RNA sequence: UUUUUUUUUUUUUUUUUUUUUUUUUUUUUUU
RNA sequence: UUUUUUUUUUUUUUU
RNA sequence: UAAUACAGGGUUGAACUGUGGGUUAGUUUCAAUGCCCAAGGCAGAGCACUGGAUUGGAUACCCAGGGAACUGUGCUCCCAUUAAUAAGAAUC
RNA sequence: AGUUCUAUUGUGUUAGCAUGGUUUCGA
């Protein structure tokens, strides 16, 4: 089968932080991955370390 | 659209492999031969072996 | 071909649910109060029925009366006597040198 | 280990391996590579690759081969024509 | 008769002058002030030594001098 | 030790391919054979100061001394197309701005490392010659001229 | 779902009080369609710094207790407020019961190796 | 006189100390507020939280560690401006369990005789306790009994048992 | 405004002409006389170099991922050739680590799978240790024993 | 129609050997006409994308200028007698989309049928 | 909080340690900020600027260390690394023991107490190996210990 | 690290060189711009010296250049000394 | 105004994510 | 006397 | 911004679906600070205001007091208007 | 692209708690 990718546009908007002395987010927080970001494999080539946990089921 | 018949790369690769009864992809490395330059470099030396055109440089 | 994948999906979820049952079984075994309250409950049940057959009274009053008392006397076998002081224990184990 | 040893292999040499058959991936019009005869537009040279399922040279292959050979030979720009094949060990 | 076959030439054994770390180029005027502060906490100065490694950035009033061309030509003439 | 970034993509060099060297020498030999037949032919061997293994003379014909004032890319070897007929440059990277519009054949001998990083040298060089081991031209040509 | 609570008693707490406290708690559990799991004790614990609680005094140590239960999620607020009013209890916290990390199934080979 | 190594390094290169590396894994168990004997390493003299460039830990576990230490302080189970003491280095568990566990390691490293005796008595006294490690070690002493069979057959020139084991190739 | 044409005048398209072509025009135009070496290069024009660099391609380095598994199972490879320059452990072609992985990639080209290559490579190198290295060492050691002329009883 | 105009960006490159292109039915037919004139060395459909080679001569590429006439938002049509005036005293290549397939501008005038100017190759002003 | 004890040390030396302790914890910086009220807008720009200057200082500090380290040792690194360079031992005297094939040749060009010391020393070795003096000194030949002695009779 | 309450979005190159870590000019993108080369024409700039142009064709500062071009150059000689003939050709 | 001690009231960003590490992957011809 | 300022004053404590 | 309750977003695994989309009024939520109204109070700060300085001729700069303004389900978007100066597709 | 299930949570709301600068008190 042959299928083409879909549009990268999605609902919502970009993260925005409220102004003033009261620091608070408006739509999204810091942990937001844009639709045009690269693959996770290339961003973290090192991967889990030897002393890392092999079960993140906290 | 998923049922469309378009000639892709993997589609043709599988067709050739199916013909071989239970003949796979193979690659070839560059051919490095020492006689290509070993037996030819000496000829070029004759064009400059004269003492009046070699000693001045490598003196 | 879609029907073939239906059988595979059922097997996949079945294995996942099997592991879940094992976790709950551990809790039951590990739980002391659960067993203790359960055990007590059963005993009273038979005594009320047996006593009623002799005197001839109704089982509603006997059962009711006994039920109430079990909850009041539930915390009687606690705390398992754990008077051990870690601070003191460690000192004798060559692990603490403060007094 | 030493570079002068008999059983010495350069890791870089084996890293740049390529398939000679894949070199002829591009051809003339038609994305699906199924024509009995192929041609590549070159400057002063005429390319002709004989690609077939089992190298069977039937009447279909001859009809195309004759046309390409005559078309390139008549052209004065193409001073010579090269011929080759595409099958593996055939 | 079981000693090493290859000579010892590792950098760790023999200290040398080098920089085992990369950083983006910095403006000459920005780094000049920082270097002066370190020297205050008490041969050629350190400012010139770092310039040979191409550490600073090409600012308006600072450009890398070109290589020596007029004092580096050495040719030989011979018949052929 | 090294604390810098480790590269991932390995670029290939086709200009200095082992097979390409076969045609490079064959084509170059034909040009030199025909030139030496003619009478009164002179060549030029341009090198670098770091090349201690190659002896150099005191004076150099065609050398022009200029000053910093009004020197917008002055051509040093401007008059080197009268007495000479063949220049063999050993450092095309350094001698790149002067040989841009030279009226003589340039037999440059560069290395794959410089060719890939500085492809501009391909336009000035007419006849490309390979360089085995590609380390130092001073000791490279000596071995070729002293074979066997 | 399952829940956990760690209660730190004082020196001024007798066995009489402990039984009473637990009995009261069980009332709420049953109210909200729940059931007690198990009750255990941890003994005494040393405090890093002095505890100054108003209208209670100053203490340097206490008895640490642990008990597991399960009820409706809305029962956490009722339980939390009851502990604060009662005397003896100087500090307490409620921690949700996890699948892997727990004081029931995972209690061995912590400090050793 | 080793070469001066820069303190600021990319995250790709890191060489945590062996002592702290083993404590991070915690036998593939996430660190929680109960692990009091492990949080004492991730704290300075003033009691402040160390950065990710000092403890040398991953991004996921860095946030979890901060939560465990923060909660322990609220419970009056951790200092606020100094390091813990020797009397507070113990996880949140059964006091009796600590003793048993402790003793098992000594019997396995050097083989303390006193430790063995203690456990023996405790076995019966506290049947409701975990003895998996203690039982496994004793059950593994069968190598001494089987060695007798090898010696007994040695009198009859029975060396075939040794050659077969060595004939691995 | 300014260099806003990705596909246009930004990318120059100037023809590349060699000395043979440039000299042919000047002589015909009558600007410069024909030199004595003009005909020498006419019969053997230089080889084109612009089209040769187009074949250059970048390939992925498979040794970065393959070498990780080799050291994990046999981490005793870094000890060999440690004091030599070029080797880092915070490798040269001659290093054992590079030799072992080289055979694995070569074997996979024939058609063998990734896992199958590991078994073949392990056995291929094992023989060299027992059939050549072990034999050589033992042979030499034997001769040492024969050197008993120092003993008074030897004669 | 939108994918047709996206081929000029990829094919108009100097320092490159092969460039990808989205797969389309109309795009395949266009490449056939260009290859006949000797402008494209070759092309291959690699599934979801088409790999098209680039032709070079003495450094500079064979293609130096590309003009898009037709656009998805409108449609340019010229009568047989009007195309000659537009295209005169030039060596350019105009792609004409007639009812009987796709042909160049030279063939459109021969038949005398009303085509459609799609794009221009090697065209000046 | 920081506490130090003076033991066999001058007060001046001890006082120099506590002074640097505040710099790590920014005790002085925080004390002055709270004294005066700072507008939130100023902190927005000041917090960002400190994230670009401090990182640059660390890189420059390491560079100065190399200059001082190299000054006391001289030397300098250059582009000396080259793959095409076999790092072989120079002069390389130590070699495998002779296989008896070359031992005989050595005596052929050294026959001529100084230079005649080898006479009667190495000669007895050859005779002993062949089994001329002692019946137990006979050794084995190199051609009868590898064909059917190690490739088939291996212990493994 | 500190918890920023916002972010700065400068537009001029004056302040952009302070807030940002660096303003070094990276390699131009080949897909948008050509690769820079030394063969390009030089910029049209007249020579100036303290405001007085020089358009005619006819000690501390000097010491600094000698300390870097002489002392450093001698070190490179020793590197090649033991590679050319004295050790490379036995 | 300094030091010390023992429980009133308002308020809640000090510590805790980072060498900007994809073909470096992007900012505007000229002076 | 204390507080404060480049300097000073106003203000506050009273055996 | 440790604990707990309600409900979103992002990353990965399986199943399903088999062109579902880009932009967006005669449209609809949210939106720093200031002002009207309302609720309010017992801390830390301060505009107006006679409260201790000016000049080489004029002042709010440097202290202290000081009843507006500082938590809103509301009225409500004037600005240097909240994460660059393009909401999408193609060339790595 | 979207729905279901599973792992993950300094993103919105949230009444009591712990700690702390200032302030307040003196059997």
């Amino acid at each position: 089968p042959v299928v083409f990718p879909h549009t990268r546009a999605r609902a919502g908007g970009k993260p925005i932080m409220m102004r003033g002395k009261s620091g608070k987010w408006h739509w999204l927080g810091p942990y937001w991955k844009p639709p045009w970001a690269p693959s996770n494999k290339a961003r973290w080539p090192t991967g889990p370390e030897e002393w890392a946990w092999s079960d993140p089921t906290r | 659209k998923h049922l469309d018949h378009v000639p892709t790369e993997r589609a043709r690769q599988l067709a050739e492999q199916r013909s071989a009864f239970e003949p796979h992809l193979r690659v070839k490395l560059e051919k490095e031969k020492f006689l290509r330059d070993c037996m030819r470099e000496q000829e070029n030396l004759a064009a400059l072996f004269t003492e009046t055109e070699k000693e001045t440089l490598l003196g | 071909e879609k029907k073939v994948t239906q059988s595979l999906q059922t097997a996949r979820v079945s294995r996942r649910k099997v592991a879940h049952v094992l976790w709950l079984k551990k809790l039951q075994d590990s739980s002391d109060f659960l067993q203790e309250q359960e055990e007590a409950a059963r005993g009273v049940a038979a005594l009320a029925r047996a006593r009623a057959k002799e005197t001839g009274e109704e089982e509603e009053e006997l059962l009711a009366t006994e039920m109430a008392k079990l909850k009041e006397n539930a915390f009687v076998n606690l705390p398992s006597r754990n008077v051990s002081v870690p601070d003191l224990l460690a000192q004798l184990g060559l692990n603490d040198e403060k007094v | 280990f030493f570079r002068t040893d008999p059983g010495f292999i350069d890791p870089e040499d084996v890293l740049f391996a390529e398939d000679p058959v894949r070199t002829w991936s591009h051809a003339d019009g038609g994305g699906d590579l199924a024509e009995e005869v192929l041609e590549r537009s070159n400057v002063g040279m005429g390319t002709c690759i004989l690609n077939n399922a089992s190298g069977v040279l039937n009447m279909k292959g001859l009809c195309g081969l004759f046309r390409k050979l005559r078309d390139l030979e008549v052209n004065p720009l193409k001073r010579f024509v090269v011929l080759t094949s595409r099958h593996r060990h055939f | 008769m079981n000693g090493c076959s290859k000579r010892k030439s590792h950098r760790l054994l023999k200290p040398v002058f080098e920089l085992q770390q990369s950083f983006p180029k910095i403006q000459h005027w920005q780094g000049a002030e920082i270097l002066h502060r370190l020297k205050q906490k008490e041969s050629l100065e350190a400012l010139k030594l770092l310039e040979m490694f191409k550490v600073f950035n090409e600012t308006a009033r600072f450009k890398y001098p070109p290589p020596p061309v007029h004092s580096l030509v050495r040719g030989c003439a011979f018949p052929f | 030790m090294n604390f810098n970034r480790i590269p991932t993509r390995l670029s290939t060099h086709y200009v200095c391919d082992p097979y390409t060297t076969l045609m490079h020498y064959r084509r170059t030999f034909k040009f030199l054979q025909a030139l030496k037949a003619k009478p009164n032919c002179r060549a030029l061997c341009l090198g670098n100061k770091n090349q201690v293994n190659i002896s150099w003379p005191k004076h150099f014909d065609g050398l022009t001394v200029v000053t910093s004032a009004v020197a917008a890319q002055s051509s040093i070897l401007s008059s080197a197309s009268v007495y000479y007929s063949l220049i063999i440059c050993l450092d095309p990277v350094l001698f790149a701005k002067h040989l841009y519009r030279i009226n003589v054949p340039v037999l440059g001998v560069c290395t794959p490392r410089e060719i890939h990083e500085h492809p501009e040298i391909l336009k000035v060089i007419d006849y490309l010659l390979p360089a085995p081991c590609s380390r130092t031209d001073a000791a490279l040509r000596q071995l070729l001229q002293r074979e066997f | 779902v399952f829940y956990e609570t760690f209660v730190l008693f004082s020196k001024r707490v007798q066995r009489a009080d402990i039984r009473q406290l637990l009995k009261q708690q069980e009332a709420l559990i049953t109210k909200h369609h729940g059931s007690m799991l198990a009750v255990r004790d941890l003994g005494w614990r040393k405090t890093a710094f002095r505890v100054i609680k108003p209208r209670q005094g100053i203490f340097w140590f206490g008895r640490l207790f642990y008990f597991s239960f399960g009820a409706n999620p809305a029962a956490i607020t009722e339980m939390s407020q009851s502990l604060q009013s009662t005397n003896g209890v100087l500090r307490h916290a409620t921690v949700r019961m996890k699948k892997r990390h727990n004081l029931m199934t995972y209690n061995h080979h912590i400090h050793a190796r | 006189d080793p070469f001066p190594t820069p303190h600021r390094v990319h995250e790709r290169f890191w060489d945590p100390s062996p002592d702290v590396r083993v404590a991070l894994k915690n036998n593939n168990v996430p660190i929680s507020w109960r692990d009091l004997h492990i949080l004492h390493h991730f704290v300075g003299e003033n009691g402040l939280i160390l950065p990710r460039r000092t403890t040398h830990a991953s991004r996921y576990q860095q946030r979890c560690i901060f939560k465990a230490i923060c909660m322990a302080r609220r419970m009056a189970l951790f200092p606020y401006d100094w390091k813990p003491t020797q009397g507070e280095l113990m996880p949140v568990m059964d006091p009796l369990q600590y003793l048993v566990d402790e003793l098992t390691s000594r019997y396995k490293a050097t083989g303390d005789l006193r430790a063995d005796a203690m456990l023996c008595v405790m076995l019966s006294k506290y049947p409701k306790l975990n003895y998996f490690r203690y039982l496994q070690y004793k059950a593994q002493t069968q190598k001494s009994e089987v060695e007798a069979m090898q010696q007994q057959e040695e009198e009859d020139r029975g060396d075939f048992s040794r050659l077969l084991r060595k004939y691995k190739r | 405004k300014g260099a806003v044409h990705y596909t246009g005048t930004n990318f120059r398209r100037v023809q590349r002409l060699d000395i043979v072509d440039r000299m042919r025009a000047l002589v015909a135009q009558g600007l410069v006389d024909a030199p004595l070496w003009l005909s020498a290069a006419e019969r053997a024009p230089p080889m084109e170099l612009s089209n040769l660099k187009l074949m250059d391609r970048k390939v992925h380095n498979k040794y970065l991922s393959l070498t990780q598994a080799v050291l994990k199972k046999y981490p005793n490879m870094r000890f060999q050739d440690c004091y030599v320059d070029g080797n880092d452990w915070s490798y040269r072609a001659d290093h054992p680590v590079m030799q072992f992985v080289a055979l694995q990639l070569r074997l996979m080209n024939l058609g063998l799978d990734r896992h199958a290559a590991f078994r073949e490579a392990e056995q291929a190198f094992y023989a060299r240790r027992m059939q050549l290295e072990k034999q050589q060492k033992l042979n030499m050691a034997a001769a040492v024993v024969a050197a008993a002329a120092r003993d008074p009883s030897a004669f | 129609m939108q994918r047709a105009c996206e081929m000029v960006v990829s094919l108009l490159r100097v320092d490159a050997l092969s460039q990808r292109c989205p797969f389309h039915v109309l795009n395949v037919q266009i490449l056939d006409l260009l290859q006949r004139e000797g402008l494209i060395r070759g092309f291959k459909v690699d599934g979801t994308k088409i790999d098209i080679l680039l032709k070079h001569y003495k450094g500079a590429p064979v293609i130096r200028n590309i003009r898009v006439v037709s656009k998805p938002s409108r449609d340019i049509w010229l009568t047989p007698h009007e195309l000659k005036f537009r295209t005169r005293f030039n060596t350019g290549l105009w792609i004409m989309q007639t009812s009987c397939g796709v042909i160049s501008h030279r063939d459109c005038l021969r038949m005398g049928i009303g085509g459609k100017m799609l794009m221009a190759i090697n065209n000046g002003y | 909080s920081c506490h130090r004890h003076v033991f066999r040390a001058a007060p001046a030396a001890v006082f120099a340690s506590v002074q640097r302790w505040g710099r790590r914890n920014n005790v002085h910086k925080l004390t002055l900020l709270v004294q005066t009220y700072e507008k939130p807008c100023v902190k927005r720009t000041r917090i960002a600027e400190e994230k670009a200057y401090y990182p640059r200082w660390f890189y420059l500090r390491y560079a100065t260390e190399v200059i001082r380290y190299s000054l006391k040792h001289h030397l300098r690194l250059g582009q000396a690394l080259d793959p095409n360079d076999d790092q072989r031992l120079d002069a390389v005297k130590p070699l495998r023991l002779p296989s008896s094939e070359e031992r005989r040749q050595h005596l052929r060009h050294m026959e001529d107490v100084k230079l005649v010391l080898d006479i009667h020393s190495t000669r007895e070795l050859l005779a002993l190996e062949e089994g001329k003096h002692a019946r137990w000194g006979k050794s084995l030949s190199e051609e009868e210990l590898g064909k059917l002695f190690d490739a088939k009779r291996l212990d493994l | 690290a500190p918890f920023p309450r916002g972010i700065v979005k400068p537009r001029s190159a004056k302040v952009r060189a302070i807030l940002n870590l660096s303003v070094e000019q990276r390699q131009p993108n080949p897909l948008r711009a050509p690769r820079k080369s030394l063969l390009d024409p030089p910029p049209c700039v007249a020579p100036l010296e303290k405001g007085n142009p020089k358009l005619d064709r006819q000690a501390l500062r000097a010491a600094e250049k000698n300390k870097a071009k002489k002392l450093e150059q001698e070190s490179l000689r020793h590197a090649q000394e033991l590679e050319r003939f004295y050790e490379e050709n036995c």
